[PDB]
């Protein structure tokens, strides 16, 4: 099994700096090599395949990069937008294997609309939390309302 | 009589891949093989004129044109002599080559042998396109693995 | 667009199956993948298949507790996950792509597992159904609390707006 | 009138190396070039038969000699490159029995350099240049 | 600068057990890539070189593979002589560097053939040379104070 | 049959400069590349440079710029190394060898350095009593330091005998 591995596992970085993942696979995967972003708590997305070609609707200040059995993902100016956990993955061989992760947020700089954007992405957050609280009540209330049944 | 030749493509890029050709007589010359590390969909497959292979796939020089036409496809009169068209991948990333073609060779003037297959980025437009480019290249973009083409046992 | 099937919620070895129904792109021209993340870890890949032949392939890990089905009628994808336990509370994600990119990981359905009732089997029903009463508090109390949160972060926003 | 080719050399070892060929008229082959990571001492460098690559050097096959046979000698036979301390060979060789063209041509055939004077350490199909 | 990097850091193994090191490089070394092998309070000695060739006088027990990044030098029978520090070194790129070395040493009858214990003496006066250049660099400091 | 002899056992000041030797017999070493490497006590192998005695073309690792200077006299067939503004960084074994710029087919048995200093700022607050005390200090210590190591070797004799 291909151990894929990634550093730094975290990483905090100011906008429009430069910022550089690495992934190394424990064997050549000769560039069957994908990149995934997932932003907060939405799905996974893909941002590049075969090492370095980017997908559809991928910014560009994205690139990718390497061979053999190191490679890299680079973005050239970074957004606060690319907040994310990066994963990699390898298809050279199966079973596919997946990085661990690396963990990238913003350490800090320094529009009624954009205040307003602000306030509702906290809600889906909330939501979600609350989300978890009722499943989690709803797994004390099953084995009770299972006995109710019997 | 029967000539045969052979072709292992090679790049910095994930394209791997084995080609065949054979050739009893002066009948066509049958392309085989198999390309593996595409993306889904069609990519120009040339005889570039140089088997250079010094600095990756750029040496292999321009399209095997000795009669000086334009780009075109391979059942084209209008076309390069290395002009084989497009291979298909699917979506395994893999091609299966099959070609039959008249206009190269693996003897006399038309002869590929010492020179350089190219699998490329993007599909081959055989010439039909709205720019300069398509009538040298078809737009098939960057050189995604090359291989010079010797001869087989 | 890959509609997944909603949030489930299982007795530890219950089986489970979800879908996975592809608007816009036969499945027949991909392969469609499924994608495992336990909560606040990493993605593992279950398995695809390519629904032109059924032909699945499967990490180890998965084979055996996780069944990948396609039908390419209704243009959807299955994982059929079986003998659940907590190991398997996770978020599950289709996607759908070559076999060098699942160029549509998407949504995603949480699938959660629950755990004793030797102390519900053997209980009177009055003290049964005393424990549960108790849970609604507990849960309003526990939600209450995240609303105090959320609303110490509106704090900051709000302020900004005057 | 003028003839180029070109080769270059790779393995599974330490030897890389870029070989080239030019010849005018049916004057003699001129190979020149330089070969890298070889062990100091003599190096046997041979045209084999086959341009085929598909299974390392090894199907390159034997050395290239349609003569079935220095006079006795086979065709490819170019004898050895030497390696100094760099673990470097200077290749300089003039030869009129091989050719880029005609019954004696190596375009599409291959060069390869071996581990001690005359197993492979390195080939590479023999090309047209520019 | 090319990092070359070994593992296991230090390892224990019985005799005629087959034993196995690693070492990658940060890059492609394309087999430039040397083994040395150094016994406690001896020079080092070259074990292989280009990755997979023996040295001259080396026990053919020791042999050596990989290619791009990473290597491994493996001794196929363990004999006790061989309890040492192992290094690899690449040359592919300037400056040379160096692993951080897999030191190996033996886990839980013999020939007469004495050389195990004739080894304690340079051993003994080599520790006892440490100590009286210690002492004499202690003295060091205490005179120049006296001088002035 | 060849051996490489290096210089003896060095021990100097800080700032000290020292050159130590490397003297080839078995072998011309117009015919080779003579390196020099570095090992600090406890620690690992650095590779601190070589010449190519035919030319004087010297390579360095640049951690050594400032260090070390390298050369060879082809008429003794002898190679050099020279370590200036000695500090205890500088405290190691330095071994010369001899090889291809692939290998090193021989070694040198190696020249140990040690370098010593900040101690005497520190006894010139004193009285000329006291520095000849801390100097007599002295004897019983490395006496006793050296009694530890002979009956350390001493119990590993116990064994084989």
């Amino acid at each position: 099994d291909i151990k894929m591995t990634q550093s730094p596992s975290s990483m905090y970085a100011s906008l429009g700096e430069r910022v550089t993942i690495t992934c190394k696979a424990s064997q050549d995967i000769k560039s069957y090599l994908s990149w995934y972003q997932q932003k907060p708590w939405k799905s996974p997305k893909t941002l590049i395949y075969y090492a370095t070609r980017l997908a559809d609707g991928v910014p560009s200040r994205f690139s990718g990069s390497g061979s053999g059995q190191d490679y890299s993902l680079t973005i050239s100016s970074l957004e606060s937008d690319d907040t994310a956990t990066y994963y990699c993955l390898q298809h050279r061989e199966r079973p596919l294997t997946v990085g661990a992760g690396t963990k990238l947020e913003l350490k800090g700089s320094d529009t009624v609309e954009d205040i307003q954007k602000r306030l509702l992405a906290l809600d889906p957050m909330m939501e979600q939390e609350i989300e978890e609280i009722r499943q989690k009540y709803q797994c004390k209330r099953q084995p009770i309302l299972d006995a109710i049944e019997a | 009589m029967e000539m045969k030749a052979v072709c292992v493509l090679k790049g910095q890029g994930p394209v791997e891949g084995t080609i065949h050709f054979v050739q009893k007589g002066s009948g066509p010359v049958v392309v085989s093989g198999t390309i593996t590390g595409l993306t889904k969909g069609e990519h120009g497959f040339h005889v570039h004129q140089f088997g250079d292979n010094t600095q990756g796939c750029t040496s292999a020089g321009p399209h095997f044109n000795p009669l000086s036409k334009k780009h075109g496809g391979p059942k084209d009169q209008e076309r390069h002599v290395g002009d084989l068209g497009n291979v298909t991948a699917g979506k395994d990333g893999v091609a299966i080559v099959s070609i039959e073609d008249s206009l190269i060779a693996l003897s006399g003037d038309y002869s590929i042998i010492g020179r350089t297959m190219v699998v490329h980025e993007k599909r081959d437009d055989l010439g039909k396109g709205d720019n300069e480019e398509s009538t040298q290249t078809g737009n098939a973009g960057s050189r995604l693995a090359c291989g010079v083409i010797g001869i087989a046992q | 667009q890959l509609q997944q099937s909603g949030a489930e919620l299982v007795r530890p070895g219950a089986l489970v199956k979800l879908s996975c129904k592809a608007s816009g792109f036969n499945i027949k021209d991909y392969y469609m993948y499924w994608v495992k993340q336990r909560p606040e870890q990493g993605l593992e890949w279950i398995g695809w298949i390519d629904p032109e032949n059924d032909n699945t392939i499967y990490d180890p890990k998965f084979q055996g507790k996780a069944s990948i089905s396609a039908d390419t009628s209704s243009n959807t994808a299955y994982l059929q996950l079986s003998s659940l336990t907590s190991e398997d509370t996770a978020v599950y994600y289709c996607g759908g792509g070559p076999l060098y990119a699942m160029d549509y990981w998407g949504q995603g359905t949480s699938v959660t597992v629950c755990s004793d009732y030797e102390f519900l089997k053997s209980w009177t029903v009055e003290d049964i159904q005393k424990r549960l009463l108790a849970l609604d508090p507990m849960m309003e109390q526990e939600i209450e609390e995240i609303r105090q949160k959320y609303q110490s972060k509106r704090q900051p926003i709000l302020d900004a707006i005057e």
